[PDB]
């Protein structure tokens, strides 16, 4: 009952400043013992940042010393980090999280999704998205595969279901792979029954918050 | 302040084998007779799940086949039977003092037996190709091992430093991989040849596969 939902992920340049919120619902911002925020660079491997005590008191990890800010709003049931001065090694998915009052307090069994921030001179550009349609040459055993090719975004990340998320079964999103020109390529294919394609439709939803641009492409 | 070392980085096992995986602080993470070492499930995707409190408390709704146990400065994770929905990377975290710290994560992988990919080509669409690139799709579908060699050929010219592919993570329900790689080439290059394949090397094909159409029927 108790989720945490954060906000303001994205594209940011070298130099610039970020705003992460952290939405808590189902639970009191002020009943928590500690609130916080934790980073993970996309090559992998956690990092403590920043924490808020009920009574207010905030800590830093040295590791950023002077350009963090955590904050919160009780009316709002919200809190808040900042960070300015931005280098590419800021470059990280962002979790907020819960900590407890019980067992030493610095252990985490609450998070949020976690967001995304990239730092990066280049711009935001939308995807194309692009069939990848079902064939004999797709179709070996009594089931098929299809699927869809988005193709030229920047930055990560980019979302993808299937007929509005009703369509999981069989389904496989591959990781975005970077081309030579800066711009990332990611596909996603199903695979299902060769006897449903002249009767079933099939529509992946393609999301790039970035940029934007929502695609619903039927294949 | 304060490093944690994990053992091994990586690992992989059968389905029901026990799985230990240890934890080394430079200091100890020992306070009143309790030790403040945790676990963390980090599954693909997602924000990491706490498994274990300080040292041995299992985290509630979390299964009793994970336990942990230690004291001081060595610790160990264990999973008494691995379950294929147990891939995942693995974190210790001590919270003894602030900059609070966690392991560089063990990767688990369950070993199943060997299963050959299924392979699909995909030829590019109109609708790209006036957009004047070609981008060629080959499916590997649910394989293990993870390994496996992909080769693009042209009108049989071998085609190199002209594609990129992508593994997914291993998937709980069958504990296969999935792989997809794309070839790009200019609509006029594409235009000008026939035939397009897709070679597949793997542990469970005797020998080679190959997908392949002609343009023409794309």
């Amino acid at each position: 009952e108790v989720q945490l939902v954060e906000s303001g992920g994205g594209l940011v340049q070298p130099g610039g400043s970020l705003r992460l919120s952290c939405a808590v619902s189902g639970y009191s911002i002020t009943s928590g013992y500690s609130w916080n925020w934790i980073r993970q660079a996309p090559g992998k491997g956690l990092e403590w940042v920043a924490s808020i005590t009920y009574d207010g008191s905030t800590n830093y990890n040295p590791s950023v010393k002077g350009r963090i800010t955590i904050s919160r709003d009780d009316s709002k049931n919200t809190f808040y980090l900042q960070m300015n001065s931005l280098r590419a090694e800021d470059t990280a998915v962002y979790y907020c999280a819960r900590g407890s009052h019980y067992f030493g307090h610095w252990h985490f069994a609450v998070w949020g999704q976690g967001t995304l921030v990239t730092v990066s001179s280049a711009s935001t550009k939308g995807p194309s998205v692009f069939p990848l349609a079902p064939s004999s040459k797709s179709t070996s055993g009594g089931t098929a595969a299809l699927g869809c090719l988005v193709k030229d975004y920047f930055p990560e990340p980019v979302t993808v279901s299937w007929n509005s998320g009703a369509l999981t079964s069989g389904v496989h999103t591959f990781p975005a792979v970077l081309q030579s020109s800066g711009l990332y390529s990611l596909s996603s294919v199903v695979t299902v029954p060769s006897s449903s394609l002249g009767t079933q439709t099939y529509i992946c939803n393609v999301n790039h918050k970035p940029s934007n641009t929502k695609v619903d492409k039927k294949v | 302040d304060i490093q944690l070392t994990q053992s091994p980085s990586s690992l992989s096992a059968s389905v029901g084998d026990r799985v230990t995986i240890t934890c080394r602080a430079s200091q100890s993470v020992d306070y009143d007779g309790d030790s403040y070492m945790n676990w963390y499930q980090q599954k693909p995707g997602k924000a990491p799940k706490l498994l274990i409190y300080a040292a041995s408390y299992l985290e509630s709704g979390v299964p009793s086949r994970f336990s942990g146990s230690g004291s001081g400065t060595d610790f160990t994770l264990t999973i008494s039977s691995l379950q294929p929905e147990d891939f995942a990377t693995y974190y210790c975290q001590q919270s003894h003092e602030d900059p609070y710290t966690f392991g560089q994560g063990t990767k688990v992988e369950i070993k199943r037996t060997v299963a050959a990919p299924s392979v699909f080509i995909f030829p590019p669409s109109d609708e790209q190709l006036k957009s004047g690139t070609a981008s060629v799709v080959c499916l590997l579908n649910n394989f293990y091992p993870r390994e496996a060699k992909v080769q693009w050929k042209v009108d049989n010219a071998l085609q190199s430093g002209n594609s990129q592919e992508s593994v997914t993570e291993q998937d709980s329900k069958d504990s296969t991989y999935s792989l997809s790689s794309t070839l790009t080439l200019s609509k006029a290059d594409y235009e000008k040849h026939k035939v397009y394949a897709c070679e597949v090397t793997h542990q469970g094909l005797s020998s080679p596969v190959t997908k392949s159409f002609n343009r023409g029927e794309c």
